[PDB]
DNA sequence: TAAGCAATTCGTAATCATGGTCATAGCT
DNA sequence: AGCTATGACCATGATTACGAATTGC
């Protein structure tokens, strides 16, 4: 409306419509000269991408349904059929489905919902029994394929293309499992994923949306289609995915998000076949990797072939702060609980980015590298109290009013980096 | 109203050309018997101790304790100034924000003014123990050594024994092995040993280390096991400078 | 057929590499009276004046008078190349534009025959003034001070009473306040008739001290409102003067 | 095995001081006559050779005539952290792939042993064949140093006349063309220019490489000169009556 | 009064390794 | 006082680090 979150994402929105300016006055001076040399190179690069086109194998995505609150729902038999919000006054995680065309979706505030459904229950969640529930779909996902690429706790790209080819020679009890024998499943790469679902759904007690594709980024999209429990198949043949890669919004699409949206609204784009009549505009107007990915999201490639951590973070928010030691001593906890955490895999890191937020919501990351590998509580605080330092007395007669402070432990290193582990002074002082 | 009269001024031109390469900025504590020094660095590997104690001024009087900050660039900027025989006096008031060198020639006596700051470096250092292999060697030779190996790698590996002390390091271009056998009046090799002890660090301090050679002719490495090395120099009849370093693995 | 030999070659070694720093091209006046040279800094405050009499020369032969136009970072780049112990034989020629200079070594003789140029004269005048101050110090110890004082600012202001001569500086950390007291080649003498407190900019004092090898002593010579005289003597052979106008 | 004891510590460290930013890898034929090197550098048009034979050795012994792949550039790195009165020791094995030096001090209480990884090439074993010169200019280091370095201010290429009077290194530029001329000397330490001739010598230079050809100036107080027609110019220094350092730059043209 | 992690993108800019130059000093 | 050594100071690509912005779940 006109609060302080409004006042931050009026500024960003004066920074997008002049970056849009920006792109317009790069836009208006090409002419029908300037549209032949890149869409000529573009187009012999989509040759040398479109004829090695190869298909031949079958990605599957499984995503699940409103999976923060489906698991609740699997262990909260009392209201099944009510609509359930996850998170608190301050923050949504993901409601349910008989919310979702009320309005009460992810990315929305603890407030801005609830005003919109008098009769609903907000519960925060229980962020443990998750980790296990993901394991026990892992346990079932393993078998079709070992190499599961699970990318959160509930999606997983999955390779059926080796499994399928050696299911054909299997009796029919192989084949045939039992209601918690119930129905046989086929042979067909439709009843592959059929046979997953029910698998899923009589061993966790709940359901899961799936999504068969030639590809990754058409299974990201297809399972989407026929969302809630139920699935979606494309054909592997370069007709087929013509067929499906128009009449798409690209709201839809993974990778092209909210301002890319913005910025492909002022070249009329809505459709991925206006997407590709653009082939010179948005190979010289944006940059390198984004034409690449716009490229590439045109013809519907991708992976065709499935494939440690690189960070470890931990922020927190609180109320208004004005004074001097809160920030010093409240730097320490978020030293210490991020210590706590660093060692339960054994990492060792050698960064660390503190980040801050003013109550008018503004980033600032300053960041430090040292020599020392750091793991414990206090060989990062005397990384970070140097750069709350520094960052606290830039500002000489004024306070900082902050919001949320965050440390970030980073730059785990190598085999070859970890035969070599330098060690920190604080260690060994008193 | 620190006042310190120091009639050999090349000691703390010595001093401040040493500890501004490792370290760049400090906080002298300047008490009643001495000055002191306590700092590490910024990747918090090395610690530099240092005290000059009230006697080996020509003068000095101090009446109230002063934590004084002081950027050492500029510090070593100010004192290239003086010559090699210049009578420092070092005058500093108590609340106020400038240090007031002022230099005599053996009339072209100078007058500097230094900006101070408000530094606040850590106030705790190793705590006192004792050591299992204390060697003491020609200084000119620690540091030949110690610029001997970074040629090779960035890790030393000081092997001490009974009959002598070796120094290797492995890197891409190869290895390298020195050896230290005991002596037979300043180039004495004396080594207390009494557990052999094989420890391992970072090149980049020992470098830096060495940048307080002709502050003195002996150095003294004092190791032990899961303990940072010491390398102490000392200033004659001022007092010390030792620099502590952490190993690897 | 101008021909200059001079018998102690550092002397011009010494002048040119404190003058190449500061003017590049510069015209040479070639008469009776000996070598001159007037010329202004590439940024138009610095006036240098260099005076050769004839005295000292160990052989001169100047017929008619000539101007030769050099750019000096050429001419330093050839007085690079002979010893602190040889004899210069400069020459030049009305049928050529070529500047010869033979450096004679007491069996390595060395032959150059260096282009000239033509620039635009400027033949400007001083007027003499009566100073108000005019102190000798030694060579090396002013060019320690300004050396010294240039890590600190670039406003030295020069103060001058009959007990002492007063440098001060300031900057970004505090005031190198450096004096020196009224005081055997290696005196400061101090000739003073009203006390002068006067502006100048560090950064061409700098230019200026690369003259120091030249003289055991140098004199400054100042006028209140007037530009300073910096004259570093060669013995028996002429001065070199410097210029420098003060600030605000 | 190979070990080779050198009492005059510091020629290694100007033998191996005036040969790493000419070339960056060469070819020890370490063999029974003592250790050899030739090498065309990184531009292909000057030839260093080198020869330490085995009678200037203090002592040495191999019979396997073995064939190193040295990299000279982290050899000179590791050369360079020895004293220069110290005594330098060579130690390869059979089918090794390091090399260990020693460098014992006169005060021996203080070895160094390092071990240098080898590499393996093949290098032109492009022989230089029994020839009759012209000119021969024998003369002082620091005075050749200081010619190419007068005339390398000047120009970037310098013509070498040499008549029976003596030398003239002539050399123009854009800004006037520079000239030195050196006499012989007769009944006189190092200052002696001795010039001999059968027929005189005009030849032509390039001087970004006699920057480079002077480095070995503390490794000898005379350098000499050869030179006559359609044979390259001759740049040799003599060491300490082991051997010998020749480089071999051709003429322009 | 508007989260909590992680991953990635580009353009800015800090530090480092590099050779060149200069000054002062041990050796001649 | 020149020759040479050599350590301080300085230009300077250049890799590496920093930081805001953007996308996901
Ligand atoms: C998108 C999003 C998800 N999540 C969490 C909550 C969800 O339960 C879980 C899965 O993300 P999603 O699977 O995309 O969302 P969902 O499964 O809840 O709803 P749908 O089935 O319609 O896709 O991840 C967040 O915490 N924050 C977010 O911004």
């Amino acid at each position: 409306k006109g609060s302080r979150f409004y006042g931050n994402e009026l500024k960003k929105e004066k920074q997008v419509n002049q970056r849009i300016e920006n792109m317009m006055q790069q836009k208006a001076q090409i002419t029908s000269q300037q549209l032949r040399k890149a869409q000529l190179q573009v187009d012999r690069f989509a040759m040398e991408l479109e004829q090695s086109r190869n298909l031949s194998n079958t990605i599957v995505h499984i995503d699940m349904d409103a999976f923060y609150a489906a698991v609740e729902m699997r262990d909260n038999p009392e209201l099944k059929d009510k609509p359930i919000a996850v998170g608190s006054m301050s923050m949504l995680s993901t409601s349910n489905y008989h919310a979702r065309r009320f309005g009460v979706r992810a990315a929305m505030p603890g407030f801005i919902a609830k005003r919109l459904c008098p009769q609903l229950i907000i519960v925060p969640p229980n962020f443990d029994k998750y980790r296990a529930v993901s394991k026990e779909v892992k346990e079932i996902l393993a078998d079709y394929d070992p190499n599961f690429m699970a990318m959160s706790l509930d999606e997983a790209y999955l390779n059926i293309t080796k499994h399928l080819e050696e299911r054909q020679n299997w009796p029919e009890d192989k084949r045939r499992y039992f209601i918690k024998n119930s129905v046989v499943f086929g042979t067909s790469a439709q009843e592959v994923v059929k046979e997953i679902r029910f698998r899923i759904e009589q061993k966790t007690t709940l359901t899961a949306s799936a999504g068969i594709a030639p590809n990754t980024m058409l299974a990201k999209v297809c399972s989407d289609k026929n969302k809630p429990n139920g699935q979606y198949q494309i054909l592997p043949n370069r007709q087929a995915v013509m067929d499906f890669i128009k009449d798409l919004p690209i709201r839809k699409v993974s990778g092209i998000g909210k301002v890319t949206e913005k910025m492909l609204k002022a070249l009329g784009i809505i459709t991925c076949t206006e997407l590709y009549q653009q082939r010179a505009l948005l190979s010289l107007l944006f940059s390198e990797t984004s034409w690449h990915y716009f490229l590439h999201i045109s013809l519907g490639l991708g992976s065709t072939h499935l494939t440690e951590r690189k960070s470890m973070s931990v922020e927190r928010t609180f109320s208004e702060i004005n004074k001097a030691e809160e920030q010093y001593s409240l730097c320490q906890e978020l030293c210490s609980e991020l210590a706590q955490d660093l060692q339960k895999e054994r990492l060792k890191g050698r960064t660390v980015t503190i980040k801050l937020k003013n109550v008018n919501f503004e980033v600032k990351t300053r960041a430090s590298t040292v020599s020392s590998v750091v793991s414990t509580a206090e060989e990062i605080f005397a990384i970070a109290k140097e750069l709350l330092k520094t960052e606290i007395d830039a500002d000489f007669p004024h306070p900082l009013r902050l919001r949320l402070m965050g440390v970030r432990i980073s730059s785990f290193p190598n085999e070859e980096d970890r035969k070599h582990q330098q060690r920190s002074i604080i260690g060994f002082l008193q | 109203m620190f006042e310190a009269r120091l009639v050999q001024g090349s000691i703390l031109k010595k001093v401040l050309e040493a500890l501004k390469d490792l370290i760049n900025e400090a906080c002298w504590d300047i008490s009643s018997s001495g000055v002191n020094l306590q700092s590490m660095d910024s990747s918090h590997v090395s610690l530099v101790q240092l005290t000059l104690r009230s006697e080996g001024f020509d003068t000095y009087r101090c009446d109230r304790n002063l934590a004084m900050g002081v950027n050492l660039t500029s510090m070593s900027k100010i004192l290239k100034c003086a010559g090699n025989e210049d009578i420092i006096t070092l005058r500093a008031e108590d609340n106020a924000d400038t240090l007031a060198l002022v230099f005599e020639a053996p009339e072209k006596v100078s007058d500097y003014e230094m900006k101070l700051m408000d530094l606040d470096v850590e106030q705790l250092g190793i705590p006192e123990q004792e050591y299992s292999c204390v060697v003491k060697m020609p200084s000119g030779e620690f540091a030949r050594i110690c610029r001997d190996l970074s040629h090779i790698g960035d890790a030393v590996v000081i092997s001490c024994a009974k009959d002598g002390v070796k120094f290797s390091a492995s890197g891409e271009l190869g290895n390298g092995n020195i050896k230290l056998s005991q002596t037979s009046e300043e180039e004495a090799v004396t080594i207390e040993m009494n557990e052999p002890v094989q420890l391992t660090f970072a090149l980049r301090y020992l470098n830096f280390f060495t940048k307080a050679t002709p502050l003195s002719s002996t150095v003294t490495l004092s190791m032990s096991a899961d303990v940072p090395l010491v390398v102490e120099y000392k200033i004659a009849d001022m007092g010390h400078l030792k620099y502590y370093l952490a190993p690897k693995i």
